């Protein structure tokens, strides 16, 4: 939960600003703005 | 600042002689455009009231312009009365308006505006909106103005400025720890070490160039494990090299830090960062390319040619980079206020802003951009409209001039800095006599040449003319026959491997072949099946056998087949160049191109945001069966989709409908909204950049030392010329060589004898200039709208004009006895001033109307006082000498010319029929078609110059409705009138690329034979 430009994520929840979990391999990226 | 006097000075006069010809040329052609199109651009299809009235219908008369727009634009429809002109519409009258097109900027009414027209032709500006308005109004047949005005001026002259350039240069360089166990177990270098990497990267770009809009997730899934393990592939080679190799080592060197640099962004991309368009991070693994260079020698040449641009040139690629954005700096604080508040005047009826306009700097920017490439003439109409006209004009012409000149500077600069640093026997003896004889040649080429010929009148209107069909069915017929037993004698006299092994017999072989194949269907069955269709539309490559039996064909072909292995390098090198710029663009933009539109009359309207956002908003609005959800023609939604739109941006025809869909796409299933995604512009500014200079001075730098290399191997100037037009050439050189002249025995008579010395004076020959030049004002100052007393006044002072130059002649005749008619420019003169008398009489005589008497005719006439100027060309030696170079050329321009005509014929007998059909959609036009031969020769030298191509392969693009019609009622043959999309795409692009190279071919050529 909330990994900053780690691509984390993998689990049920989301990670807090400008990141979202991705699809197939499960992992939460800065896509709202630049890492 | 002596010293910047002088350079300055130098600057110009390695310029001023071409400068110099540059405005007189144009002069000329703006004399010539004026007075043969006058008013005929406020040719406007004004309606009539063709239903009765009771009382008078012009009881106001205020607003009775009721025109009529052409389909697909906002745009009045031109028309002339002529029969070669464009006609109006049933319902409606051509009639002399008081409003030229382009927001009254564009006319030829004017000396002022023939002048502006005139430069845009030489800049090749969109000139062919200029052309199809004048053979819309004035009609086909002033075509050749146009043909002129192209081949000298333009190409010419664009010749001349880069031959100019590239003399300066060269005069200026003329001037000029038990882990070391398993650190030393590495060993990287192998058999097959560093080709596993290169495979790798070979089949990882082949995985990359498999995206595209419609994929199945399965095949998404296949797509990116195969980068995920890729990016495991290479990060295990980085860590297992960086074990093997030491740690200072392995990151001394630039070709191992490049990849370090790729890994990390492939690292810190797929799966630090999504595809919100941030796409192009995932295409930072195409850069791998750069590896093969070591394998690619043409490649390594490349990677030079864009270092020594940052490099040792870097001095003159910062100077474009400084002037480019000062320009937009300036732009910006002149005019984006003026584009702001007035974007209702040249915004496009359905939006509040212009798409090209200098609002920001980044828009300023933009417009300089396009500038630089070579489109200033649209933007310059909105400017002038928004703007100060004054201050408008200043900055594009200026732009455009320093812009584009110091682009072609740097370019030659790279071209220089990165480039040169028993009875069966008698048969076969009669055969053989037969065939060699002199009166089995001449009938041939003129067999040869009633069979292209033949093909020209093969048209949409053969169904029409009847007779005409039967009569060419059986001329091709016959000479089909007399060629295959041509050929049968060719075989009975010399041997199998004689005819077997010639790169000229066999190509007249294939011709034969297709010939006598697809009449062998004709006579059998299967002749309407669709290999069969397939095979009778390349009887438009018959015109190739002129291609073997004409020396100068031979030697062109020659010249040019000597330089296809470094053709083909240069095409392998950008094609994979462009791959690059290919798959980012599609990981950009796949599938983001479709959207809903209004398909009204025939007119398409972008439905608003308001009422429409997505695929399923426009078909929940669909009311009215008039909402289609549609994908733009050249989209980048495969690999093949991107690489004809990439040649659409390189070419810059297409450019701005991709530039425009690309920037608007928002994503995928919703509809694009007004500038969503306003920075891929940065995108295609660096894809024209790279995949547009840097490749072209490659194929150019590649061309140039593969035909010096011949030429200093032959060490003959044969390379076009022949043998014969080589003696010809010593005959011009001779001409050119006469330097000494015998002077005249002066008269001793009295009769004649104070006439020869005041004839010979240097006063009268410098009056007798001025003279000129006064006439050629006199002529230049010349409107449309002009009063009857001023039409009087110019006929009077050029019948005054045209008496002052027979006096002239007749002095001369009289005071100089027959050395008068020895010298050729005085010959000129005196045929120039027989031929305004001529017409001078002409014109008095039918003014007594003896019969019809159409202005056109003596606009026509009217033209014979050109001579009265082209005298001029004495006057300037650098106009001179240049014209002499010109003269030198002929030979080999008139066998390239001869080449691209033959190529032009070939491909407009091809579009002929596989295009009659097609739908008149934003550049076929009832006029520029391919129904008829006349039409098709305007369409194909329209786009041997790669101008509108893009206008033309549109209608062919069209697949369904809204843009086309499958199950039209008339035109049944072509699936009614939608386009073959393969089939165009082939014919625009192969003969675009084919014409490139020609056009190159007599680039140097002329250069060539001007150095000499
Ligand atoms: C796409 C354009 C790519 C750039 C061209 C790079 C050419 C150099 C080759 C890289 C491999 C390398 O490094 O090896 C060759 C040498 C250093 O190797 P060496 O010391 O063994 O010799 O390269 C060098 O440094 C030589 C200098 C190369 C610099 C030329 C490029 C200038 C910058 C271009 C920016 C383009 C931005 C594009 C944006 C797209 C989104
Ligand atoms: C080298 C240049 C290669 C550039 C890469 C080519 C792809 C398009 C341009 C680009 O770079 O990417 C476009 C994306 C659009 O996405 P966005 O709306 O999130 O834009 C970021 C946030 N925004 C809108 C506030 C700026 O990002 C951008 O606009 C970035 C826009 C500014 C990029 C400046 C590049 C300057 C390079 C100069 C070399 C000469
Ligand atoms: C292609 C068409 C033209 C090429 C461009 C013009 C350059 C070649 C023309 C010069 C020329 O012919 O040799 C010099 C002529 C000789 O005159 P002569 O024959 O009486 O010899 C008798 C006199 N002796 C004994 C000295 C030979 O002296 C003259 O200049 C008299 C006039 C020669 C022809 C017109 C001059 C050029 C004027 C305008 C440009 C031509 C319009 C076409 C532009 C290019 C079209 C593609
Ligand atoms: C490289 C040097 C460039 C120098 C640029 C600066 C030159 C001096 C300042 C600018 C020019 C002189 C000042 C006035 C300019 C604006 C005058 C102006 O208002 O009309 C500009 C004209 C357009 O007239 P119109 O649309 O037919 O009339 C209105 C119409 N009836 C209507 O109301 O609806 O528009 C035209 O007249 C169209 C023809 C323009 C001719 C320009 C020729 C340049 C050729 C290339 C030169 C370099 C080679
Ligand atoms: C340097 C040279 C640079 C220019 C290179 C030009 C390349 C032109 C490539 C051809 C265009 C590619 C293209 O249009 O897509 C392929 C097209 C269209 O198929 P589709 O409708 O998308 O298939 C839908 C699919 N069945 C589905 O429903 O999911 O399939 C077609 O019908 C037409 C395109 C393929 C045939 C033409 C190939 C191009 C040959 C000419 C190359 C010119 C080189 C010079
Ligand atoms: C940009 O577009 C605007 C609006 O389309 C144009 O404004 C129009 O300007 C003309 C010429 O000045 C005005 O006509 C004149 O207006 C007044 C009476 O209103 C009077 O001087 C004259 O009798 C004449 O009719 C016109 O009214 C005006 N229209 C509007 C809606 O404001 C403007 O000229 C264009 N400007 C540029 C720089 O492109
Ligand atoms: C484009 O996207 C989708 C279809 O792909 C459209 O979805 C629709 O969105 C509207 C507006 O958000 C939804 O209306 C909703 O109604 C109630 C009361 O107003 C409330 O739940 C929301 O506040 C919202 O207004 C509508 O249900 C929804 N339709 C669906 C999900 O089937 C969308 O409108 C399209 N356009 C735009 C501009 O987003
Ligand atoms: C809104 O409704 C109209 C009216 O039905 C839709 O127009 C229809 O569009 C489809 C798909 O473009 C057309 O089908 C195709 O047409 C031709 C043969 O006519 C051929 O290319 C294809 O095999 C296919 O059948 C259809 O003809 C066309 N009908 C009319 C009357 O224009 C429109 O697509 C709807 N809009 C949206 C956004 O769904
Ligand atoms: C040359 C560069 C290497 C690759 C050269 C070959 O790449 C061709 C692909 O772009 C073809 O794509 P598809 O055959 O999947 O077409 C699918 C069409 N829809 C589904 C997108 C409409
Ligand atoms: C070697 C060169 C071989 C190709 C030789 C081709 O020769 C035929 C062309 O000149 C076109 O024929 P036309 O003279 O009928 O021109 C058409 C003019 N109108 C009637 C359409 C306006
Ligand atoms: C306008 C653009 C297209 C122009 C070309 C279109 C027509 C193609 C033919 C053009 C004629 C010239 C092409 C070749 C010129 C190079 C010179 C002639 O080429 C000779 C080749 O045909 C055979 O090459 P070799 O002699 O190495 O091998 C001989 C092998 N056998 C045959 C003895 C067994
Ligand atoms: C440095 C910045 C200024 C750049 C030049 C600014 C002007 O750009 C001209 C180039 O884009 C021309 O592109 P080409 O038509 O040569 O593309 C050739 C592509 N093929 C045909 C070879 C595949
Ligand atoms: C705005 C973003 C996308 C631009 C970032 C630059 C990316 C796209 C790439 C394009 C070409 C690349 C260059 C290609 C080659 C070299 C030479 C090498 O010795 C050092 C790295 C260097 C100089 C690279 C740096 C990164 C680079 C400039
Ligand atoms: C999708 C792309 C990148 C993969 C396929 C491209 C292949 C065919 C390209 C990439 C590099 C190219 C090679 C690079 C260098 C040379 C050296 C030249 O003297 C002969 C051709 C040859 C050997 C090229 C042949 C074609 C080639 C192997
Ligand atoms: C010898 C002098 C006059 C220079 C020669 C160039 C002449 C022909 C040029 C210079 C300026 C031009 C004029 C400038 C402005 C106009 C107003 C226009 O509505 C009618 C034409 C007219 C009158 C132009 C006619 C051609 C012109 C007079
Ligand atoms: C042997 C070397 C040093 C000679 C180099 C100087 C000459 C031959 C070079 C320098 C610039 C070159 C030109 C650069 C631009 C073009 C336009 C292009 O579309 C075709 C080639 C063409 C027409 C080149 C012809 C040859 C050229 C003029």
């Amino acid at each position: 939960e909330c990994r900053y430009w780690l691509g984390g994520c993998s689990a049920g929840q989301t990670c807090c600003k400008h990141l979202v979990c991705s699809r197939r391999h499960g992992w939460c990226v800065w896509d709202g703005t630049f890492s | 600042l002596k010293v910047i006097v002088g350079a300055l000075i130098h600057s110009v006069k390695k310029l001023a002689d071409v400068t110099i010809l540059t405005i007189f040329c144009l002069s000329v052609f703006a004399l010539v455009g004026l007075q043969l199109f006058k008013g005929n651009l406020k040719n406007k299809c004004v309606k009539n009231d063709m239903a009765v009235n009771e009382t008078t219908n012009y009881s106001s008369h205020r607003k009775p312009d009721i025109y009529i727009n052409k389909r697909g634009t906002s745009d009045p429809l031109l028309c002339g009365n002529g029969s070669d002109s464009g006609h109006c519409p049933d319902g409606y009258i051509c009639l002399k308006t008081s409003d030229n097109p382009d927001f009254n900027y564009t006319s030829f009414d004017s000396f002022a505006w023939a002048f502006l027209s005139l430069f845009r032709l030489m800049t090749q500006d969109s000139w062919e909106r200029l052309y199809q308005q004048t053979l819309r109004t004035s009609g086909k047949i002033y075509m050749i103005f146009f043909v002129l005005v192209i081949f000298l001026g333009s190409f010419y002259l664009v010749n001349l400025i880069l031959a100019v350039v590239t003399m300066a240069y060269e005069e200026q360089n003329q001037a000029t720890w038990v882990k070391l166990k398993t650190i030393l177990f590495g060993l990287v270098t192998d058999p097959f070490a560093e080709l596993t990497i290169t495979l790798c990267i070979v089949v990882n770009t082949i995985f990359m160039a498999m995206e595209h809009h419609g994929m199945s997730p399965t095949f998404e899934a296949m797509l990116q494990i195969g980068n995920i393990v890729f990016t495991i592939f290479f990060t295990a080679e980085m860590v297992f090299k960086i074990i093997a190799f030491d740690p200072y080592y392995y990151f001394q060197k630039k070709w191992n830090i490049f990849d370090c640099i790729i890994v990390t962004v492939s690292l810190l991309e797929l799966g630090v960062a999504k595809k919100g368009s941030l796409s192009v991070l995932r295409s930072f693994r195409l850069l791998r390319v750069f590896k093969l260079a070591k394998s690619w020698p043409t490649l390594n040449t490349l990677i030079k040619i864009i270092g020594n641009s940052v490099g040792a040139l870097g001095n003159l690629t910062i100077i474009l980079a400084i002037i480019v954005f000062v320009f937009a700096l300036v732009g910006k604080q002149l005019l984006g206020e003026n584009y702001r508040n007035n974007r209702k005047n040249i915004s496009a009826p359905h939006e509040d802003w212009p798409r090209w306009h200098m609002h920001d700097f980044f828009h300023s920017f933009l417009i300089v951009f396009r500038i630089l490439c070579g489109e200033w003439i649209e933007n310059m109409w909105a400017c002038m409209e928004v703007g100060q006209k004054s201050i408008c004009l200043i900055l594009f012409l200026t732009v455009m001039v320093l812009g584009n000149l110091v682009v072609l500077n740097l370019f030659i600069a790279l071209l220089l800095n990165s480039f040169s640093a028993d009875v069966g026997w008698q048969v076969r003896k009669t055969c053989y006599r037969i065939v060699e004889h002199s009166w089995f040649e001449s009938f041939i080429i003129f067999m040869i040449l009633l069979s292209s010929g033949s093909l020209a009148f093969e048209d949409y209107y053969l169904d029409q003319k009847p007779t005409v069909k039967a009569l060419l069915e059986y001329t091709d017929r016959v000479f089909t026959f007399i060629f295959v037993f041509e050929m049968l004698l060719k075989w009975v006299a010399y041997g199998f491997k004689k005819y077997f092994t010639n790169a000229w017999c066999w190509l007249d072989f294939l011709i034969v072949n297709i010939s006598l194949i697809s009449l062998t269907a004709k006579i059998l069955e299967y002749s309407e099946v669709a290999p069969i269709k397939a095979l009778r539309t390349l009887r438009a490559l018959r015109p190739l056998r002129a291609l073997s039996r004409f020396e100068g064909m031979r030697v062109v072909v020659d010249a040019l087949v000597g330089a296809i292995p470094s053709i083909m390098n240069v095409l392998l090198v950008c094609l994979i160049f462009w791959l690059i710029f290919s798959i980012m663009g599609v990981n950009l933009f796949a599938g983001k191109f479709w959207r809903c539109i209004n398909y009204t009359d025939g007119e398409f309207s972008l439905v608003p945001l308001s009422i429409v956002n997505n695929k399923s908003d426009c078909k929940i609005q669909n009311s009215t069966g008039s909402f289609f959800w549609v994908n733009v023609k050249v989209n980048f939604d495969n690999v093949a989709m991107g690489y004809l739109a990439l040649l659409q941006v390189a070419t810059f025809k297409g450019w701005m409908d991709i530039m425009y869909a690309a920037v608007d796409s928002r994503e995928v299933n919703m509809q694009p909204k007004w500038e969503d995604n306003v920075y891929m512009y940065l995108y295609f500014v660096i894809f024209i950049i790279f995949g547009g200079f840097f490749t072209l001075n490659l194929f150019v730098g590649v061309i140039i030392d593969n035909f010096n290399q011949q030429k200093k191997k032959l060490g003959g100037q044969d390379i076009f010329m022949t043998e014969e037009q080589k003696k010809y050439y010593n005959a011009m050189k001779k001409l050119g060589s006469k330097k000494p002249q015998k002077p005249i025995p002066r008269p001793l008579n009295k009769f004649q004898g104070f006439v020869f010395d005041i004839v010979t004076r240097q006063a009268f020959d410098i009056t007798i200039m001025v003279l000129i030049c006064l006439n050629m004002i006199t002529m230049m100052v010349e409107t449309d709208d002009q009063s009857e007393e001023k039409t009087k006044i110019l006929g009077k002072i050029n019948q005054f004009f045209v008496a002052v130059f027979t006096g002239e002649c007749v002095m001369k005749m009289f005071a100089l006895r027959q050395y008068y008619f020895t010298n050729g420019w005085n010959v000129f003169d005196f045929i120039v001033v027989v031929l305004s008398i001529a017409s001078l009489i002409f014109s008095a005589i039918l003014k007594s109307l003896q019969s019809y008497f159409s202005p056109t005719l003596f606009r026509v006439i009217r033209l014979a006082r050109i001579g009265r100027i082209l005298r001029l060309i004495r006057a300037a030696k650098g106009i001179r000498t240049l014209l002499f170079a010109l003269m030198m050329s002929l030979p080999a321009l008139f066998n390239i010319g001869l080449l691209l005509f033959l190529v032009m014929f070939i491909y407009s007998i091809f579009g002929m029929s596989s295009f009659p059909h097609v739908r008149w959609e934003a550049g076929i036009d009832d006029m520029f078609n391919f129904q008829t031969f006349a039409n098709s020769m305007l369409c194909l030298f329209q786009i041997t110059t790669s101008a509108g191509w893009d206008g033309l392969l549109s209608p062919i693009l069209n697949t369904g409705p809204p843009y086309c019609d499958p199950n039209l009622p008339n035109s049944n043959g072509t699936r009614g009138d939608c386009g073959s999309p393969a089939v165009g795409i082939i014919f625009f692009t192969t003969y675009i690329i084919i014409s490139f190279l020609i056009v190159v071919n007599m680039y140097i050529a002329v250069i060539l034979e001007n150095f000499n």
